[PDB]
DNA sequence: GGTCACCAATCCTGTCCCTAGTGGCCCCACTGTGGCGGT
DNA sequence: AACCGCCAAAC
C-alpha cells in the first residue's frame, strides 16, 4: 500500500522490480504520503535507461540528473505531449498531434472514460520515452490521485524539503515550480484532422457528422491492471517498437490485452431438467431457493402500496417477469431435448440416456405436436409433481405461490407452442412497414476487434453503416425515401483467422517520403455466416416501388462488411437470399426454421457504473459478452480541414452489453418477445451515438 | 488537379479458394496441413563467411551439423485422383463515380471521363484481360499447371462456362474457338457487371487438378514475424469447414492479386504483367517499373484528365484508333480503387 | 560478380511423397502401419560408466546390469505378404533458367546468359544422367534398398513405360546391359527436356516392388523430436493419412529428393563418393566439409566467379573434344536444388 | 382387416502383487516491414 | 545538411 512497504526487501533486484511494477500505469497507485524524498530519488532515477541504473535508489546520479538543467528541460519538453486520448493508437504514423479533454456525458447503460476521474497518458517520441516517466507516473498523496506536475503546481511548500534534501536551491526550485505551472497540459484539440486518423459519419441535426474515435487513456490502463490481476477472458496484441505507440505500450513490452469473449457455435453433441439447473437462477439448489415462501408474500404485502389487489400485479409486474424467469430457466433443457427430437426423429444425445433423464425428451413428451401440447398443458401440471423431486428439492412447495408459479407454467405451456399469438402492432406504422431478411450470408476477414479494447463479434455501428450504405443506395437508384430504422442480427457459424496483414508498399512519409513497406498492424479477424432481417418504414407508394424491382434490390445490396469481404450464399445452395414480407406471422413462421447451434446478438438493459461491475456481470453469465456501442463525443462539431464532412468532432468508443441467445430460447420466448426485444436501433442524439433497443 | 482527398471503392471482390477433394462418399472433404520436424542445412552465406567476404573462426564441423525446422505440409492422401480449388466472386460498378470528394468540378470531370470511357469500349479490353487471367488460372499460383486442370465457372445470370485444359492455353498464345466463345461471353458478364450499378453478378469458380501420387500443395502462407520455439515457422491460411476440419486456402487479396495481374503498358515491347499498382511495383525484382520521380506513375497520368477526356471524344467519333495506354492503366487503377490526394 | 540482397532459386526438381504399401486379392492398395513397442534396452553408453577423464563413476554393481524402459515405433511386413511397394511423383520444371528473385539487374542477365550458354553446351544432359541413375538403383529406398530383389516400374506423362527387373544387378560405377542402358538413355533425355523448356510439362510415377522376407523390417523416415515425453514414443515414423482413416507408414519429400540429388563426386579428381548437393559439400558420415569456405571448391566462391565461368563456356562448343569444368557442373547442380544465396546491404 | 398379452423378479462373500529401470551426440535460419529532432 | 541514431519489455 505505502512505498516503504515494499523498499523492507533487502534484495534490491526484487526491490527495484516491484518499484517499477508499482510506478508502471498497469498496477495499482502506492501512497507516498510519508515518504516524499525517496519517491523524488526513484521517480528521477527512473527517468535513465534500465542498463544505465544498477539500484533506482543511488542519490548521487539522481542529483547529476537534476544538477543538469539539459536533463530536466527535457522532462519539462514531454509535458506538452499530456494527452487523455492516445491518437497513435493503433496507428503510430498519426504525426505529432496531442488530444486533452475532459470526460463526455456519464450515460448509465455504456463505460466510457466519464466513469473515471480525468488521468493523463504521453505518446510523442521514442528517444524521450524515459523522460516523461518523471511528471506523468501518477502516486496517491495524503488520500488523493496524483502526479508530480498537479502536486507542484499548488503545493510546492510540502515538496520543498524533499527537493531541497539533495541540495537543490530555492531560485532554480520556484523557477522549476512557475514553469511547470505555465507547461501543465491545456485543452489541446488538433486545428487539422491527420491522413493516417480513421473518420466516420453518423448522421447529424439534418446531414453528417465526420467522427475520429480515440480511445482513453484511463479505461485502457484499467483493462491492462485488471488482465494482469487474471480477473476475465483476455486476448493479446503485440506491438513492435511500443515507445512510439504510447508509455503504457512501452511499460507492457507492446504486448496489449483485449477482452476476449467471441461467441461459441458448435455442430456436434447435445452431451434433465440441467440447461434449468445451469442457467442459475433456476433450480437444482438455491442462488436463490428457497422462497420459502414470507419472502415473496412480504415484497407482495410492500408493494401494497395503493390496494392489495393493485400491489399484487405491481409485484406481479417485476416479480410475474421474475416468475417467467423461472419458467424459462426449466424450459432451458426441455428446449434442449424437443430441439434434439426434431433433428434426430431418432435421437436425443443419447435415446435410452435421455429417456432416463427425470426432464427430457420422453415419448410422453413427444407428441400431442408443437401447438397440442401446449393446448393440452397437463404436461406442465405433472412436471409440478415432478419437481417435488427436483427444480428445488424438498422445501418451500407449498409456500407463498408454488399454486401460482404452477399456473404460470401451466400459461407458458400454450406460450411454449405453435399455431398461435398473431397480430396488432403500432410498430413500425399502419400506411404498413416491411421485413427485409438477407439469408446465408458469408463474410470473410472482418475486423473482430470492434473497438480496441473488446474483441469477439464485429461492430453494431459497422452493421448499422452497412445498413444505411444499402439504404442511401436504394433511395437513390429507386428515387423513394424508405428508412431501414432497425435489425436483428443472427449469427449461424463464427471462426476466428490467425496471421497478420501485409499492407502493399506506398510512399512512407519522412524528410523525403520513399516506396517501402509501412509497419505491420497486429489485429484480430473472423469469418462469420449470418442472417439480417431489417425493418423498412415509408409510403406504401415507395415500399410497393422497393417491392416491384427485386434484381434492384439485390443488386446494390454491399460487399464490404467490417473491412471484410461479404458474399451472398453459394448458387448451388437453392437458397433465396433476399427476402420481403409485409407480416409479422409469415416471417417468424420463416426464421423459427433457423439452425439451432446459432446464436442471436440481443440488447440487454444492464447498468455499469465502472470496469469491476461489468468484469463480475461478465463472471455472473456465461452467455454476455463486451461490445461496441457506439461513440460519446469529446469536442464540439467544427470546421477542421482534412474533415471528410463539414463538421469535424473526436470521439470516444463506448463499451457495452450483448447476449448471445440460443435460437430455442428465442423460438419459446414468443412472437412478441422477438419482435419487441431483439431489434437494435442507433440513438443519434446531440453528444452521444450510440446502438439500443427499439 | 490535387482533386481534395479523392476515394474509389474497389470493383472486384474475390473471396477465400478454399482446397478440397471428393470420395465416393463425400463431395467436400477438405485438404488439412500436417505439422512436420525435418533437418536443414548450415548453407547461408552468413553461416561461413563475414560481411567483407572473409572466412569466419568456426569448428571444422560446423557446416555439417542441421537446424531443426518445424514446418507445414499439405499433401493429396494416397489414390485421390483430382484437387478441387473453389471461389465465389462479385464484381460491382464502382469505378463510375468517386465514393468521396470535395470538389463537385473534378466529380462531373471524373463522371463524364468514366461514361465517355465506357462508350469507347474500354471497360470491355479490361474485362477480356481480367477474364483471361480467371480462364488460365493465374490465380492457382504455384499449383497453376502441375496436372491437366478444368475451370468450370457458374454465375449468378444462370451460365456455365468450361475451360477442358488450361495447360493449353497461355496469355500470348492463340487459342481455340469455344475457349474464345466462352472468353467472349464471360467477358460480356463481367464488362455489363463494371459499367451498370443496378444488376448483381457472382461467380462460383472451381478449377479441378489431376493429381500426381502424393502431390504437394502450395496455398497461401500466414504473415508471422513473432513467431515462438514450440510453433512452425512456416504455417498456412485456414479457413473452418461445416465440422471441426479446417481446408487450407488462397486469401481474397492473393486472388485478387492474381485476377488484376494485367498491366503490360508500363513499356513499348513489356513481356512481364505487373499487378495494377499506383507505381508499378515489381516484387521479384523488387524495383518501380512506374517509379515517382516519372510521368508513368498514377499521380501523374491522373493529372492529365482533361486532356485525355479530350483524347477519349474524338476517339469516339474517329471509329478506328487505339486508346491511349495510359488511360487503360488509369481505369485499371480506379477499378483497383482507394484514396487519392 | 557481387551477391544480391535478394537471390533467390526455386527448385526444379518435385517428389510428392514415397508411400510403402502391399497388394491383396481383394485391393491393389493396403497400407503399411506402424505399431507402438515397448522393448527392454540395457545401459550400453560411455556415460553410463564412466567420467569424461575416462575414470570408473562410483555406481552401485547391479546398476550397469539395470534396463531403460524403450517406447518405438515398429514397421513389419506382415506375415506371408510376397511384395512390398514403394511409390512416390516426380514432377520436372524448368527453374534454373532465371532467378525467382533478384535485386541487381546486371546480375539477373549475366546470370540468363550463362544458363543459356550451358543450355547449348549440353551441360544440363550430363547432369540430368545423374539424376536418372538414382532413380534405377534405388537410392531413394535408403535403408531398403537391395533388402531383396526389387524391380523398378517408371510411367511418364509422355506415356513411355520403363521397366528395371532387378536392381541388385545394378551400381553407380558397375558396367551396365544394352537394355539396362537403353532406358538410362531414353529417360535422361525426357528430364533433360523438362529442365530446359518451360512449355513442357512432365512428370513420372515411380514404384518400386521388393521381394519381402517373411515378417521383414520397414525403414521409413523418423521424424525430429528433440525433447521427448515418457508416455509418447522416442522413435516415431513419417506417416502419410489415407482416404478412409488409415496411416501408411512414408518418406519425407526431402528425403527423396536427398537420394536424387546424391550426384556431387566432383569436389575431388579421384573422389570415390557422392555426396547430396550442398554449397559447402558437407559428409555427414566423415563430419567434414569437402567444400570449405576457405577453400574455392565451396558454391559462393564459384558464384562470385560465374563471368571467368561463362568465358570458357563460350569456347566449349568452338572445339566440343574439351569436356565442361566440373566447377560449372557442381554450379547448377546447386541451382536445380534451388535455395537463397543473399550476402547484404553493408 | 389388422396387430405384435399382462402380473413381479436382477444375489450374498473375499481379494487385484512383489523386483528393477525409462540412454548418450548434435542442432533449432537467413529478408524486408520507424517517427522524430539535429548536427 | 540529409542521413545515422535513440528508444521498450508484459505472462
Amino acid at each position: 500500500m505505502h512505498l516503504k512497504e515494499l523498499l523492507e526487501i533487502t534484495d534490491t533486484t526484487e526491490r527495484d522490480r516491484s518499484l517499477r511494477r508499482a510506478f508502471s500505469p498497469y498496477t495499482a497507485m502506492i501512497d507516498i504520503t510519508g515518504s516524499e524524498a525517496v519517491a523524488l530519488i526513484i521517480l528521477l532515477n527512473l527517468t535513465y535507461r534500465k542498463n544505465q541504473v544498477d539500484d533506482l535508489l543511488d542519490k548521487k546520479l539522481a542529483k547529476q540528473a537534476l544538477k543538469s538543467e539539459d536533463h530536466i528541460n527535457k522532462c519539462i519538453k514531454e509535458i506538452a505531449w499530456f494527452h487523455t486520448h492516445n491518437l497513435k493508437y493503433p496507428d503510430i504514423r498519426v504525426s505529432k498531434q496531442n488530444l486533452a479533454v475532459e470526460p463526455p456525458t456519464l450515460h448509465s447503460y455504456v463505460l466510457s472514460s466519464a466513469n473515471y476521474p480525468k488521468a493523463y497518458g504521453w505518446s510523442h517520441n521514442s528517444a524521450k520515452v524515459n523522460f516523461a516517466k518523471l511528471f506523468v507516473s501518477y502516486f496517491k498523496w495524503q488520500n488523493q490521485v496524483s502526479w508530480l506536475a498537479q502536486v507542484l503546481a499548488t503545493n510546492s511548500d510540502n515538496w520543498k524539503s524533499a527537493f531541497t534534501s539533495l541540495g537543490l536551491s530555492v531560485k532554480a526550485f520556484k523557477s522549476l515550480c512557475v514553469t511547470v505551472k505555465n507547461s501543465l497540459p491545456e485543452e489541446a484539440i488538433p486545428d487539422s484532422v491527420d491522413r493516417y486518423s480513421r473518420q466516420i459519419r453518423m448522421p447529424y441535426h439534418d446531414g453528417y457528422l465526420a467522427v475520429t474515435p480515440v480511445i482513453s487513456h484511463v479505461v485502457q490502463s484499467k483493462i491492462q491492471q485488471a488482465a494482469i490481476d487474471k480477473r476475465a477472458r483476455f486476448s493479446n496484441v503485440e506491438f513492435t517498437r511500443p515507445a512510439a505507440v504510447s508509455m503504457l505500450a512501452a511499460s507492457l513490452g507492446g504486448v496489449i490485452n483485449v477482452l476476449n469473449y467471441p461467441p461459441y457455435i458448435r455442430s456436434k453433441y447435445h452431451g434433465s431438467n440441467s440447461r434449468a439447473f445451469k442457467l442459475n437462477n433456476g433450480q437444482t439448489v438455491f442462488n436463490v431457493e428457497a422462497l420459502l415462501k414470507p419472502e415473496l408474500i412480504k415484497a407482495l404485502e410492500g408493494i401494497i402500496f395503493s390496494n392489495n389487489a393493485l400491489a399484487l400485479k405491481q409485484r406481479r409486474q417485476q416479480k410475474v417477469k421474475n416468475i417467467k424467469e423461472l419458467r424459462n430457466t426449466l424450459l432451458e433443457w426441455f428446449s434442449p431435448v424437443f430441439e434434439w427430437r426434431l433433428d434426430a426423429i431418432e435421437n436425443g444425445y443419447d435415446l435410452e440416456q435421455l429417456e432416463s433423464a427425470s426432464e427430457r425428451l420422453e415419448y410422453k413428451i413427444l407428441s400431442l405436436p408443437d401447438n397440442e401440447l401446449p393446448s393440452l398443458t397437463i404436461p406442465l401440471f405433472r412436471l409440478l409433481n415432478e419437481m417435488l423431486g427436483g427444480v428445488s428439492m424438498t422445501q418451500r412447495y407449498a409456500f407463498h405461490p408454488k399454486l401460482m408459479s404452477p399456473l404460470k407454467a401451466a400459461l407458458q405451456w400454450l406460450l411454449v407452442n405453435l399455431t398461435d399469438q398473431k397480430h396488432v402492432l403500432i410498430e413500425e406504422d399502419d400506411e404498413h412497414y416491411r421485413y427485409l431478411h438477407l439469408s446465408g450470408i458469408r463474410v470473410f476477414d472482418a475486423q473482430a476487434l470492434s473497438n480496441p479494447y473488446c474483441s469477439g463479434i464485429p461492430s453494431l455501428t459497422a452493421v448499422w453503416g452497412m445498413i444505411h450504405s444499402y439504404q442511401r443506395k436504394l433511395n437513390e437508384a429507386l428515387g423513394t425515401n424508405v428508412r431501414f430504422t432497425s435489425f436483428s442480427w443472427f449469427i449461424r457459424n463464427y471462426s476466428a483467422v490467425a496471421g497478420k496483414k501485409l499492407p502493399e508498399l506506398s510512399l512512407q512519409g519522412a524528410q523525403q517520403s520513399r516506396l517501402k513497406r509501412p509497419g505491420i498492424i497486429d489485429g484480430k479477424y473472423c469469418d462469420l455466416v449470418f442472417d439480417l432481417i431489417i425493418h423498412i418504414d415509408g409510403y406504401e407508394d415507395d415500399l410497393q416501388a422497393v417491392d416491384s424491382k427485386p434484381d434492384i434490390l439485390k443488386a446494390h445490396f454491399p460487399s464490404n462488411f467490417a473491412g471484410g469481404v461479404m458474399h451472398q450464399p453459394e448458387l448451388n445452395s437453392n437458397i433465396n437470399w433476399c427476402c420481403l414480407y409485409s407480416n409479422e406471422n409469415q416471417l417468424f413462421e420463416k426464421l423459427r426454421r433457423l439452425p439451432l447451434s446459432g446464436c442471436w446478438v440481443m440488447p440487454t438493459e444492464h447498468k455499469i457504473q465502472d470496469l469491476d461491475e461489468l468484469l463480475l456481470l461478465l463472471n455472473s453469465d456465461s452467455k454476455l459478452s463486451p461490445s461496441m456501442m457506439g461513440y460519446m463525443l469529446l469536442t464540439e462539431p467544427m470546421a477542421r480541414v482534412g474533415s471528410l464532412e463539414r463538421l469535424h468532432c473526436y470521439a470516444e468508443p463506448a463499451i457495452g452489453v450483448v447476449k448471445y441467445e440460443a435460437a430455442t430460447s428465442v423460438r419459446l420466448k414468443g412472437i412478441g418477445n422477438y419482435f419487441n426485444s431483439a431489434f437494435w436501433m442507433l440513438d443519434a442524439q446531440e453528444k452521444f451515438m450510440l446502438m439500443k433497443k427499439v | 488537379e490535387l482533386c481534395n482527398i479523392l476515394k474509389y471503392d474497389r470493383s472486384l471482390y474475390p473471396g477465400k479458394a478454399v482446397f478440397f477433394y471428393k470420395t465416393a462418399d463425400s463431395d467436400f472433404v477438405p485438404l488439412e496441413a500436417d505439422i512436420n520436424k525435418i533437418r536443414g542445412p548450415k548453407s547461408g552465406f552468413t553461416e561461413a563467411f563475414t560481411p567483407q567476404f572473409s572466412p569466419k573462426n568456426i569448428s571444422p564441423q560446423d557446416l555439417t551439423h542441421n537446424n531443426i525446422l518445424t514446418l507445414e505440409e499439405c499433401y493429396v492422401p494416397p489414390n485421390v485422383e483430382h484437387i478441387f480449388c473453389r471461389f465465389s466472386l462479385r464484381v460491382q460498378a464502382n469505378s463510375l463515380v468517386p465514393s468521396g470528394c470535395s470538389d463537385p468540378e473534378v466529380f462531373s470531370l471524373l463522371k463524364e471521363l468514366a461514361e465517355t470511357f465506357k462508350e469507347c469500349g474500354g471497360y470491355k479490353e479490361l474485362a477480356v484481360r481480367y477474364c483471361r487471367n480467371i480462364l488460365i488460372g493465374t490465380w492457382l499460383w504455384r499449383n497453376q499447371n502441375t496436372g491437366n486442370t478444368q475451370i468450370e465457372i457458374k454465375t449468378s445470370k444462370g451460365s456455365c462456362y468450361l475451360i477442358d485444359n488450361t495447360r493449353k492455353l497461355a496469355w500470348e498464345s492463340k487459342w481455340a474457338s469455344d475457349d474464345l466463345k466462352v472468353l467472349e461471353e464471360l467477358s460480356n458478364e463481367i464488362e455489363s457487371a463494371l459499367t451498370d450499378p443496378n444488376v448483381f453478378w457472382s461467380a462460383d469458380i472451381t478449377a479441378k487438378i489431376e493429381a500426381s501420387f502424393c502431390q504437394e500443395i502450395y496455398p497461401s502462407q500466414i504473415l508471422n514475424d513473432k513467431v515462438k520455439q514450440g510453433e512452425a515457422s512456416k504455417q498456412f491460411v485456414k479457413a473452418k469447414c461445416a465440422d471441426g476440419r479446417y481446408a487450407v486456402s488462397f486469401n481474397s487479396v492473393k486472388i485478387g492479386a492474381a485476377l488484376q495481374s494485367i498491366d503490360d503498358w508500363w513499356d513499348e515491347d513489356a513481356s512481364k504483367r505487373l499487378r495494377v499498382h499506383e507505381f508499378g511495383a515489381d516484387k521479384e525484382i523488387g524495383v518501380a517499373r512506374r517509379p515517382p520521380d516519372s510521368e508513368q506513375n498514377f499521380y501523374s497520368i491522373f493529372k492529365n484528365t482533361e486532356w485525355y477526356l479530350s483524347a477519349l471524344k474524338n476517339c469516339i467519333t474517329n471509329k478506328n484508333e487505339k486508346i491511349d495506354p495510359a488511360i487503360y492503366y488509369l481505369f485499371s487503377v480506379l477499378i483497383k480503387g482507394g484514396m487519392f490526394q
